[PDB]
C-alpha cells in the first residue's frame, strides 16, 4: 500500500514479465510438446528409477577389509 | 498447568487483547503491532524456560497434563526429542515476521495481525498433539487463515495463488485423512503411545503408505507438484511468505517422524526407490528451473523445492546420520529462506515495487549493508562451511548416499547447482555493474529494522553452524528410536 | 601459540574488513599486515619446532559434529607436512600485504581489499591444519570463496563477474567430489580423522581405496588446474595482482596437491589412483606450457606457468614421492611469487597495459624488475644449481628413475613441456625487456632530451620504478630464489632424510627410486634438461631480434595460422565447455520451465481441470431450462434407468461406464 | 575402576534389554525395554569413539613405526565398527527370531 | 590523499 | 585522480578513501583488542598444547617457557 521509489519501467521488460507470467494459459500439446513433457515426467525418472531398484542394497562399504567384497548381493 | 498450554493460549491473549483495545481507549494502529510483537515474545520465552527444562534422554513424552476427562477428540500435548526443535523453531520466527511487515501492512491492520497470532497457535499445536487425528486436525486447520491472508494483503495475482495453496492441500489431506482414518480402524486409537507399538500387514502397509505419502509430496513440495508454492510464496505477504517457507514447509516433514517411520517400517524400506527417484528428480529439475526464473521471489521460493527434497532424501534413509541432518536441513532452512525473502521481498520489492530481476543491477554501489548479509545468505543457500545448512547438507546426504549410492550422487550434484543459481542471483544483483540504470532515484540501505531481522536470522545459521551440537545433542535418544533394522551379532542378546 | 596462528590473521580481518571504518586506510593496513608478520614468525619457530625436533603437537578445542561414530572436531594438528606448508603461505601473504599497500594506494576500497588477503590467509591455516578431512573442507571452501571475492573485487567488471563465477562454479565441481569422496570415507571407516584413516587404510579394501582416492583426485583437479578443471585459473587473472601472487600462483593452487601428499598413508594402498596422478601430471604440464607461448597477456602467460608447474607436482605425487612433491611446491612458490610480482611492478609502469604487442625496452627504465625476474625464471626454467632447479629437475629423473613404461613416456612428455616453458619463459623476459619499444612515447620519453617548452614540470612519467612497499618483496624473494633451494635440499630431498618420520608423509618400500634416481639413470638423461634449456633458449634469441622473419613466415602460412589459433584459444575447451556443458544446463533449464512447470504441468493439471470443468458445469447448467414438463421427462428418465438397473441385475461396471459416457458426452458441446 | 557418578543412577536401565517375556499392554514395561535396547547399542558406538581416542594417541606417538606398535588397539577399533550400529527397538519390538 | 569517512 | 562517489553511503569497511582523524589512536584502541585475545588464545593453547616427544634440553626450544606439558615434565625430570 505505500510508494516506493521511482523506476524507469522498461515497457519491454514490462510486457516480458507479463508473457512469462501468462505463458501457462497457452501451452498446447503437440507431437514435439508431448515428446518434451514425456522424456522428462516419465522416462527420465523411471530411469533413475529403475536403477535405484537394480542396485539396492547391492553394495556396502562400512568395514569391508582387504580380501573382502564391497558387494553384498 | 501445562507449559505447552501456555504456548497456545498466549495468541489467543493477543487475538482479545488486540480486538478489545478499540472499545478502552481511534486508536493508534501501532499499538496493536506492539501488542502483536510482545506477545511472540512472550510464546519465545515460554518455550525458551521449555528447552531449559527439557531432557534430551528420556523415550516418555516430556510436559504431559492429565486429563481422565476422556472424550472421542481430546487435545493431548507433548514434547520429545524430535518436536521440539521445531517448537523451538516457530517461536523464533514469528515475532520476525511481524517485524518484517511492520511497515509494509497498512490496511486491515488487525486482520493481518490477529491471522498471523492464530497462524502460531495452529502451527505449534502441529508439532505438541500427541496423536495422529489431532495432527491432521492442526495441519488442515491452517488452511482458512492462509488463504484469507494471501487474498487479503497479497500481490496481484493474489486470487490465484490462494485458490492454489488450499485446494492442493486440501486434496493432498484427504489421501492422507484416508490413510489415518484406516489406522485408527484398526488400533481403534490414534493417541501416539499406543499407535506406535501396533504393527501391520505388509500390504496395508504398502497401501497406508501411499496416501500419506500422496500427501506429504504435495506439501513438501516435490517437483511437478510444487505450482502452489511457487504462486502462493510469491503472492504472499512477506510475514505470511516467511511463515509458509519457515514452518509450514516444516510440517510435513515432521510428519514422517510420526506418520511414516515408526508405524509404516516394512513398507518404507521397500519404497525408498520410489522416493529417491523423486527426490533426485526434484532436487535436479528445481535447480535447472530456479537457473532462469526472472521473478527474484520465485527464485527464492523455488530453490526450497530443491532444498526440500534434500532432506526429504535424508528422512527415508533409515541412517541415523540422515534422519538428523535432515532435521538440522529444516532447521537451517527455516533461517535461510527467511532471510532471503527478507532480502527479496521485503527489501528489494519495497523499495522498487517490481521483483523482475532485469531492473536490478550492482546494488553493492548504493546497499553495504544489504549486500553484505544477501551474500551470507546466498552462502548459506549454497550449503558454504560455517552454516547449519552446510552440516544438515553434508549429513542428509552422506545418509541418502549410505543408503542408496546412487541416488545420494544424484542428490550429490545439489552442491554443484545450488551454488549456481545462489551465485548468479548474488552477482546479478549485488554485482554486475555499477547500478542498474533504471533507478531513477538512488535507494536508501538497509534501515535498522532490516539489518536486525538480517542479523539475527543469519546469527542463527552460523552460530549453529560452528557449533551444531546445541540441536545435535537433544535429538539423539529421540531419533534413535525412529530407526529400522539390527545387527547380528548385536540384537536378541541374553 | 599454536592455536594463535589460526587467530591473529582472522582478528585482522574482521576489523579491517567491519571496522574498516574505524581504523582508517593505514590502519587497515598497518593491523593486517602486522598479524601476517607476526603470524609469519611463529610459523617459522613451528618449523623449527615441529619438523627439526620432531614434535608434532595436536590441539582440540571443542566438537564440530557429534552424530553417533561421527565426532569432528575444531581440532589442530601440527606436523612436518603442515610447518612445511604454512612456510610458502605465510611468507608470500606477508610480502605480498606489503606489495599491496605500493599496488593500491589509488584503488578506493583498500580496506575490504586488506581483510580479503588477511581472510584468504586465516583459511588457508584452517586448511593445513586440520586434524581430518572435513575440518579441511572448511578452509577448502573458504579460499574459495576468498578467491571469488577477489576476483571479483572490481565488480563493476563484467568480466570480473563471468571470471569469479567460474573459479567459484568450477571449484564446487571439484568439491562435490571431494565431498562424496569423504562420503565414502564416513562410510567405509566411521570417522575421517587423519590418524583413523591412516592407520585403518593398510587393511581396508581395494575398491574402496580407489572410490575414495579417485574422489578426491578430481577435487584436486578443481583447486590445483588440470587438465580439466582448469579453465576458471587463467581467467582468475581478472583480479588485482596481489591477489594472484598469494593466492593464484603459490597457495591456492597448490590445496589439491597438498591433498594428495596428506592423504599419501591412504592413497599409498592403490597403484591406480597414482597412476592417473602420473598421467594426468604429465598430459596436464604439456597442454598447459602449450598454451602460455601464444599469449599476449603477461599476465595470463604466467598464469599458465603455474599450471605447469603444478601439473609436475601431480606427476611426482603419482611417482610415490611426496618428498620431492613438498620440495618443488615450497620452491616453485618463493620464485613464482616474484614472477607476478615482477609482472605487477611491469603493469604499474605503464598505464596498466598488459599486452605484449607495446611492451619493449625498459631496460634502463626498469633495471630492477628486469633483474628479479630474470633471476625468478631462470629458477622457474630450472637453470642449474637454483632453488627451482634442484626441485624442478629432480622431477625428471625420478620419473625417469622408475625404470617402467609409463616412467620413461612422461619423461619425454614432461621434457617437451619444459622446453616449451623456456620459451616463453624468454619470450616475457624479450617482449617486455630486451627487444624494441612497441608502446606510445609516453612510457619511455624521459627527462634527458626537453622536448617540452611548457609542459616540463608534467606529461614525463617515463614508467619509473615503483617504492619502498613495492620493491621490497621482490628483493626478499629473489635470495630465496637464489639460494633457498640447496640451503634445504637434505632438509626435504637428501637421501634417507629422516625429517618424515611422524607418519606425515607416507611412501612404500615396493615403490622406492630414490636410490634408483640418483644412481641407475644416465648422466646424459640427467643434464639432458640442462643441454634443452641453453639450447631451446638461443633459438628463440635468434628467430626475434637476430632473424625475426621465419616465426612470421611460419605465422602467415595456413598449416602454421591455425596452429596459432588452436593453441591461443586454449585448445578451444572452453568453446566446449560453454556451448556443450553450461549453455546445455541453461536450455535444459529453458525447456523445463516453459514447456513442463509454465506448461504441461498446468495444461495437465489446475489450468486443465479448470477450464474444463467450467464447460462441464455450463453443459449440465444449460439443461436446467426451468420448464415443468422438461423436468419431468428427467424424473422419467431417472425412474427407467433405475428399474433397468435394478431387475436386469446388470453389472455396476455398465453404470460406471454409462455415468463416465455421459459426463464426458456432457464435455462435449452441442 | 571408576565409580559410577550419581548422574549415571537415574538413567541406568533397571531391566535387561530384551523384548522377550515381557508384555507389551504393560506401558511402563515396553519403554523401559525401548530405552534398554538403546542404552546398550549407544554405549557400543561409544567404545568405538574411546578405542579411536586411543587409537589416535598412538598414531602421533610412533609415526613410522605405527603399523607395529599400537596395532593392537587397532583391531579393537575395527571389530567395533563391524558391529557397533544403532540400529533401534523397532526391529526388535515386532519380530521375534527365537534361536 | 585520503577522504574523511561519511 | 579521485572518483566521485555518494557521501551518504555508509559501510562498515568504510566507504570510498575513508580515514577518520582519529585513525591512530582507534588503530590503537584495536590493537590493543587483538593483542588482549590473542594471549587469551596463547594462555589456552598453551594450557592444551598436548604431545608425546620429549624435546632434549639442550635443543634451541621456544615453547619451554609457556606451555604447560613439559613445564611440569621438566622440574619432575629435575628430581634425583
Ligand atoms: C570413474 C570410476 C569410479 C570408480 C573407479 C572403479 C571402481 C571399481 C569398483 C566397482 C565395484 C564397487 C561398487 C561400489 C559402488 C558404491 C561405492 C561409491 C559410494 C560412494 C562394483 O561391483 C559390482 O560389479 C558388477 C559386475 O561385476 C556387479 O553389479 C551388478 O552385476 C549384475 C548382477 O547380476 C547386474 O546385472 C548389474 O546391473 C549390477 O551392477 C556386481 O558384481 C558388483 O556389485 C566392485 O567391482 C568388483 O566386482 C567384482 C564382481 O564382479 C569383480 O571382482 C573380480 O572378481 C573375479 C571375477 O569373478 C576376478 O577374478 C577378480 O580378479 C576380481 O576381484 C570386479 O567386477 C570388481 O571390479
Ligand atoms: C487413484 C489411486 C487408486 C488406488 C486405490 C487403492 C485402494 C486400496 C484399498 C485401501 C486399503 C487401505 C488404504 C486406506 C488409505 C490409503 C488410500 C488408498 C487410496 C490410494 C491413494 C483398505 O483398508 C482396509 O482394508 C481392509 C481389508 O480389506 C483391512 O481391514 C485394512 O487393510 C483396512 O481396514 C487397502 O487394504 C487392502 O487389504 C487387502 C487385504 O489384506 C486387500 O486384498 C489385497 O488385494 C487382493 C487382490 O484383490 C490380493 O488378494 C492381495 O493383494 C491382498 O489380499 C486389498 O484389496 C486392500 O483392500
Ligand atoms: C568474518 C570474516 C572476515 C570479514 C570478511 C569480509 C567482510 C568485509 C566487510 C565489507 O567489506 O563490507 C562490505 C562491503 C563494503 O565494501 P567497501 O569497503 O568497498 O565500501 C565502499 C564501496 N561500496 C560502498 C560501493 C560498497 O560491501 C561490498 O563491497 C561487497 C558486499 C559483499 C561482501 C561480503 C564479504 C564476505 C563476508 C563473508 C566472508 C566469509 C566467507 C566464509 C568462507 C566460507 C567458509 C568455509
Ligand atoms: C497424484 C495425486 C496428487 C496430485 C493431484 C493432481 C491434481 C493437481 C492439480 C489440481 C490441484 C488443485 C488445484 C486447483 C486450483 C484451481 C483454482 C483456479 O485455478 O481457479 C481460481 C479462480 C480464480 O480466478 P483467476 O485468478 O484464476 O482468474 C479469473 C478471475 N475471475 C474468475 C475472477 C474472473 O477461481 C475460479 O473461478 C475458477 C473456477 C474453475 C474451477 C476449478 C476446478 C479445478 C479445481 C480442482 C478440483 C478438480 C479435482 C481435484
Ligand atoms: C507485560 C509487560 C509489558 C510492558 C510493556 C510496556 C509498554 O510500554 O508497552 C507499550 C504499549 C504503549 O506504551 P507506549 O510506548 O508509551 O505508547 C506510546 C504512547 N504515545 O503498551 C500497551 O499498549 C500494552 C502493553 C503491552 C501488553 C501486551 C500484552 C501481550 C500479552
Ligand atoms: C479465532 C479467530 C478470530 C477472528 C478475529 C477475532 C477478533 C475480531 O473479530 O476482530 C474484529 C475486527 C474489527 O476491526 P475494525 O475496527 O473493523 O478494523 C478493520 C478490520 N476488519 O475485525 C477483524 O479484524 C476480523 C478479521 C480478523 C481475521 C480473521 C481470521 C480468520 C481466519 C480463520
Ligand atoms: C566464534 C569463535 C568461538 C570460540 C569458541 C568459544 C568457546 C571457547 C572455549 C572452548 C570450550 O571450552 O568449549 C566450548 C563450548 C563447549 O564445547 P565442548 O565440546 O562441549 O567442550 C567440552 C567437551 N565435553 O562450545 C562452544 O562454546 C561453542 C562455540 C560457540 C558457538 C558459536
Ligand atoms: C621447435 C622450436 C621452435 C621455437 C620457436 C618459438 C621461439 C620463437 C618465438 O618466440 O615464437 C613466439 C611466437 C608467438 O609469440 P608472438 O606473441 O606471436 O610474437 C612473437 C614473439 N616472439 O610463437 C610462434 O609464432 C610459433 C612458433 C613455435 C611454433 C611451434 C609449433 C610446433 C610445436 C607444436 C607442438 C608439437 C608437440 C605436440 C605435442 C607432443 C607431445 C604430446
Ligand atoms: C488432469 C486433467 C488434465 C486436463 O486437461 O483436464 C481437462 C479435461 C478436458 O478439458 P480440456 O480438454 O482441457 O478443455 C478443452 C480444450 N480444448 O477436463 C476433464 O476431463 C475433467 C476430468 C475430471 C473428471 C470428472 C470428475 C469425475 C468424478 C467421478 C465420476 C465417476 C463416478
Ligand atoms: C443404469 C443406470 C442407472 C442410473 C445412472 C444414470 C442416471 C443419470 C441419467 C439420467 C438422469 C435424468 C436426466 C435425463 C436427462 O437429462 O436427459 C435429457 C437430456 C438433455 O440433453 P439435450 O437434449 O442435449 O439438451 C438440449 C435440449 N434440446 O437428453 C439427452 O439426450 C441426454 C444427454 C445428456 C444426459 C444428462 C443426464 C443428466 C446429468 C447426468
Ligand atoms: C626469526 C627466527 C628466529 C629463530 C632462529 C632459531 C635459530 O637461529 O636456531 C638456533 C640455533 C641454536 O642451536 P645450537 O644449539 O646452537 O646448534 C648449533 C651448534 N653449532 O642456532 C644455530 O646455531 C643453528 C643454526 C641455525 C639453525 C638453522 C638455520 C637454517 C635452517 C634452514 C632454513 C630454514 C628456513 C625456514
Amino acid at each position: 500500500g505505500l510508494q516506493h521509489y521511482k523506476i524507469a519501467m522498461d515497457p519491454a521488460l514490462v510486457r516480458l514479465g507479463s508473457m512469462i507470467s501468462n505463458r501457462y494459459k497457452y501451452f498446447r500439446w503437440t507431437k514435439r510438446t508431448a515428446l518434451v513433457s514425456f522424456m522428462y515426467v516419465v522416462v527420465v525418472p523411471s530411469t533413475i528409477g529403475y536403477l535405484a531398484y537394480k542396485t539396492d542394497g547391492l553394495w556396502d562399504l562400512r568395514a569391508k577389509r582387504r580380501g573382502d567384497l564391497i558387494s553384498e548381493r | 498447568m501445562s507449559l505447552l498450554y501456555v504456548l497456545l493460549i498466549i495468541p489467543i491473549i493477543g487475538i482479545f487483547l488486540i480486538s478489545t483495545i478499540d472499545s478502552f481507549y481511534f486508536f493508534n494502529v501501532s499499538y496493536y503491532k506492539k501488542i502483536a510483537l510482545i506477545t511472540t515474545i512472550l510464546n519465545l520465552i515460554v518455550s525458551l524456560i521449555i528447552y531449559i527444562l527439557f531432557d534430551f534422554s528420556n523415550n516418555q513424552f516430556q510436559f504431559i497434563q492429565e486429563n481422565l476427562d476422556l472424550s472421542f477428540y481430546d487435545i493431548y500435548l507433548g514434547v520429545d526429542g524430535v518436536s521440539i526443535y521445531f517448537v523451538l523453531l516457530t517461536t523464533i520466527i514469528m515475532p520476525i515476521a511481524l517485524v518484517s511487515n511492520w511497515n509494509s501492512i497498512t490496511n486491515n491492520i488487525k486482520s493481518y495481525l490477529i491471522i498471523m497470532l492464530l497462524l502460531e497457535t495452529l502451527l505449534l499445536a502441529v508439532f505438541l498433539v500427541l496423536d495422529v487425528l489431532l495432527f491432521y486436525i492442526f495441519f488442515e486447520s491452517i488452511l482458512p487463515p492462509l488463504f484469507i491472508l494471501i487474498g487479503l494483503f497479497g500481490s496481484s495475482n493474489k486470487v490465484r495463488a490462494s485458490f492454489y495453496i488450499f485446494l492442493y492441500t486440501l486434496l493432498g489431506s484427504l489421501f492422507l485423512l484416508l490413510s489415518i482414518l484406516t489406522m485408527s480402524s484398526i488400533v481403534g486409537t490414534t493417541y501416539f503411545d499406543v499407535l506406535l507399538k501396533s504393527s501391520f500387514e505388509y500390504t496395508t502397509q504398502l497401501f497406508l503408505f501411499f496416501g500419506i505419502f500422496i500427501a506429504f509430496a504435495v506439501k513438501t513440495p516435490v517437483w511437478g507438484l510444487n505450482s502452489w508454492l511457487l504462486r502462493a510464496h510469491v503472492e504472499s505477504p512477506l510475514g505470511g511468505s516467511i511463515v509458509l517457507a519457515a514452518i509450514v514447509l516444516k510440517l510435513s516433514l515432521y510428519g514422517v517422524f510420526r506418520l511414516i517411520l515408526p508405524i509404516l517400517p516394512q513398507a518404507s524400506l521397500n519404497l525408498t526407490y520410489i522416493v529417491y527417484a523423486i527426490g533426485a528428480i526434484t532436487v535436479l529439475y528445481a535447480s535447472f528451473s530456479t537457473l532462469r526464473t526472472v521473478d527474484v521471489k520465485e527464485l527464492i521460493a523455488y530453490s526450497s523445492v530443491a532444498h526440500a527434497a534434500i532432506y526429504l532424501m535424508g528422512v527415508f534413509s533409515n541412517t541415523i546420520q540422515g534422519l538428523e541432518g535432515a532435521i538440522l536441513l529444516g532447521l537451517a532452512h527455516g533461517f535461510v529462506s527467511s532471510g532471503l525473502f527478507i532480502c527479496a521481498g521485503g527489501i528489494l520489492y519495497d523499495r522498487t515495487g517490481t521483483r523482475l530481476i532485469y531492473f536490478f543491477r550492482g546494488l553493492t554501489q548504493i546497499m553495504p549493508l544489504f549486500s553484505l548479509f544477501f551474500f551470507i545468505l546466498c552462502l548459506g543457500n549454497a550449503g558454504t562451511p560455517l552454516t547449519l545448512n552446510f552440516v544438515g547438507e553434508f549429513m542428509s546426504l552422506y545418509g541418502t548416499l549410505e543408503r542408496l549410492p546412487i541416488a545420494g550422487m544424484l542428490a550429490s550434484t545439489s552442491i554443484i547447482f545450488s551454488a549456481a543459481y545462489s551465485i548468479y542471483m548474488y552477482n546479478r544483483i549485488a554485482f554486475g555493474g555499477s547500478v542498474s540504470l533504471y533507478f531513477i532515484d538512488c535507494f536508501r540501505d538497509l534501515t535498522k529494522r532490516e539489518f536486525f531481522i538480517l542479523f539475527t536470522l543469519v546469527s542463527f545459521t552460523v552460530i549453529l553452524g560452528i557449533y551444531p551440537s546445541f540441536v545435535l545433542d537433544g535429538l539423539h535418544y529421540n531419533i534413535s528410536s525412529v530407526v529400522y533394522g539390527i545387527e547380528p551379532n548385536a540384537s536378541y542378546l541374553t | 601459540m599454536y592455536l594463535s596462528i589460526i587467530i591473529l590473521p582472522l582478528l585482522g580481518s574482521v576489523v579491517s574488513g567491519f571496522f574498516g571504518r574505524k581504523v582508517g586506510v593505514s590502519g587497515a593496513q598497518l593491523i593486517t599486515c602486522s598479524s601476517v608478520i607476526i603470524t609469519t614468525i611463529l610459523s617459522i619457530i613451528a618449523f623449527f619446532e615441529v619438523g627439526f625436533n620432531n614434535i608434532p603437537v595436536t590441539i582440540n578445542i571443542f566438537r564440530w559434529i557429534d552424530s553417533e561414530w561421527f565426532i569432528i572436531n575444531w581440532g589442530f594438528q601440527y606436523d612436518s607436512l603442515t610447518v612445511s606448508m604454512l612456510i610458502p603461505v605465510l611468507i608470500i601473504s606477508s610480502l605480498v600485504h606489503i606489495y599491496s599497500i605500493s599496488y593500491m594506494s589509488s584503488d578506493p576500497h583498500n580496506q575490504r581489499f586488506f581483510s580479503y588477503l588477511s581472510l584468504f590467509t586465516f583459511m588457508m591455516i584452517i586448511l593445513v591444519t586440520a586434524n581430518n578431512y572435513l575440518l579441511m573442507f572448511v578452509g577448502w571452501e573458504g579460499v574459495g570463496v576468498c578467491s571469488y571475492l577477489l576476483v571479483s573485487f572490481w565488480f563493476t567488471r563484467i568480466a570480473a563477474n563471468q571470471s569469479s563465477i567460474s573459479a567459484f562454479l568450477t571449484n564446487r565441481v571439484g568439491d562435490c567430489f571431494l565431498t562424496v569422496g569423504m562420503f565414502a570415507i564416513l562410510w567405509s571407516l566411521g570417522n575421517l580423522d587423519y590418524a583413523t584413516v591412516f592407520s585403518l587404510a593398510p587393511y581396508i579394501n581395494s575398491n574402496v581405496v580407489i572410490i575414495i582416492g579417485i574422489c578426491l583426485l578430481i577435487g584436486a583437479m578443481a583447486k590445483s588446474s588440470q587438465v580439466g578443471l582448469h579453465v576458471w585459473l587463467p581467467m582468475a587473472m581478472e583480479g588485482p595482482t596481489p591477489v594472484s601472487a598469494l593466492i593464484h600462483a603459490a597457495t591456492m593452487v597448490t590445496a589439491g596437491v597438498y591433498l594428495l601428499m596428506r592423504s599419501s598413508p591412504l592413497i599409498e594402498y592403490s597403484s591406480t589412483v597414482l597412476l592417473l596422478c602420473l598421467w594426468l601430471g604429465a598430459i596436464t604440464t604439456v597442454f598447459s606450457s602449450l598454451i602460455g607461448l601464444f599469449q599476449q597477456d603477461i599476465k595470463k602467460v604466467i598464469a599458465y606457468s603455474t599450471m605447469s608447474q603444478l601439473g609436475m607436482m601431480v606427476l611426482s605425487i603419482g611417482l610415490s614421492s611426496y618428498n620431492i612433491a613438498l620440495f618443488h611446491l615450497v620452491n616453485h612458490a618463493f620464485y613464482k611469487a616474484l614472477l607476478f610480482l615482477g609482472a605487477g611492478s611491469v603493469i604499474h609502469a605503464v598505464a596498466d597495459n598488459q599486452d605484449f604487442r607495446k611492451f619493449g625496452g625498459l631496460i634502463s627504465y626498469l633495471p630492477l624488475t628486469y633483474s628479479v625476474m630474470l633471476i625468478a625464471s631462470l629458477s622457474l626454467v630450472a637453470f642449474p644449481f637454483m632453488t627451482g632447479f634442484y626441485s624442478k629437475d629432480f622431477i625428471l629423473e625420478s620419473a625417469y628413475g622408475q625404470f617402467s613404461f609409463s616412467g620413461v613416456a612422461v619423461y619425454i612428455i614432461a621434457t617437451i613441456g619444459a622446453i616449451f616453458t623456456t620459451l616463453y619463459s624468454v619470450k616475457v623476459l624479450y617482449l617486455t625487456f630486451l627487444s624494441n619499444p612497441n608502446g606510445p612515447r609516453t612510457y619511455y620519453r624521459l627527462a634527458i632530451d626537453n622536448f617540452f617548452s611548457a609542459q616540463a614540470i608534467k606529461s614525463y612519467k617515463p614508467a619509473h620504478e615503483g617504492d619502498f612497499f613495492l620493491t621490497l618483496p621482490l628483493v626478499i624473494l629473489a635470495l630465496f630464489s637464489i639460494f633457498f633451494g640447496f640451503i634445504t635440499k637434505d632438509i626435504f630431498i637428501g637421501l634417507g632424510s629422516n625429517f618424515f618420520v611422524d607418519n606425515s608423509l607416507f611412501i612404500h618400500p615396493i615403490h622406492e627410486i630414490m636410490i634408483d634416481t640418483e644412481f641407475a639413470v644416465p648422466v646424459l638423461f640427467k643434464l639432458l634438461p640442462f643441454i634443452f634449456t641453453i639450447s631451446f633458449s638461443v633459438i628463440a634469441l635468434t628467430l626475434s631480434e637476430l632473424l625475426s622473419e621465419l616465426v612470421i613466415y611460419f605465422k602467415f602460412s595456413r598449416f602454421g595460422y591455425n596452429i596459432f589459433g588452436f593453441f591461443n584459444q586454449r585448445f578451444l575447451i572452453e568453446f566446449f565447455y560453454n556451448k556443450y556443458i553450461t549453455n546445455l544446463i541453461l536450455n535444459l533449464g529453458g525447456q523445463i520451465t516453459k514447456i513442463l512447470d509454465k506448461g504441461s504441468i498446468e495444461l495437465f493439471g489446475p489450468y486443465g481441470l479448470e477450464r474444463g470443468l467450467v464447460k462441464l458445469s455450463k453443459n449440465i447448467s444449460s439443461l436446467s431450462t426451468s420448464h415443468v414438463t422438461t423436468y419431468a421427462l428427467y424424473i422419467l428418465v431417472g425412474f427407467i434407468l433405475y428399474l433397468i438397473y435394478n431387475n436386469l441385475l446388470l453389472d455396476y461396471s455398465y453404470l460406471l461406464l454409462i455415468i463416465i459416457l455421459l459426463l464426458l458426452l456432457m464435455m462435449i458441446g452441442e | 575402576p571408576t565409580p559410577e557418578s550419581e548422574a549415571f543412577l537415574a538413567k541406568k536401565p533397571q531391566v535387561p534389554p530384551t523384548f522377550d517375556g515381557v508384555d507389551y499392554e504393560d506401558n511402563k514395561r515396553l519403554k523401559q525395554a525401548q530405552d534398554a535396547i538403546i542404552r546398550e547399542q549407544w554405549v557400543q558406538v561409544m567404545m568405538g569413539r574411546l578405542v579411536r581416542e586411543e587409537l589416535s594417541k598412538c598414531y602421533y606417538r610412533e609415526g613410522v613405526n605405527h603399523l607395529e606398535k599400537c596395532g593392537k588397539l587397532r583391531e579393537r577399533y575395527l571389530q567395533l565398527l563391524a558391529n557397533a550400529k544403532v540400529k533401534g527397538y523397532l526391529f526388535e519390538q515386532q519380530n521375534y527370531w527365537s534361536k | 590523499q585520503y577522504d574523511p569517512p561519511t | 585522480p579521485k572518483i566521485p562517489y555518494p557521501k551518504h553511503v555508509w559501510s562498515p569497511a568504510g566507504g570510498w578513501y575513508a580515514q577518520p582523524a582519529n585513525w591512530k589512536q582507534n588503530t590503537a584502541i584495536f590493537g590493543l583488542v587483538i593483542f588482549g585475545i590473542t594471549a587469551m588464545v596463547w594462555k589456552y593453547s598453551a594450557e592444551h598444547e598436548v604431545r608425546h616427544k620429549m624435546p632434549e634440553p639442550d635443543r634451541f626450544y621456544p615453547s619451554r617457557y609457556w606451555v604447560k606439558q613439559i613445564k611440569d615434565y621438566e622440574r619432575a625430570q629435575k628430581e634425583k
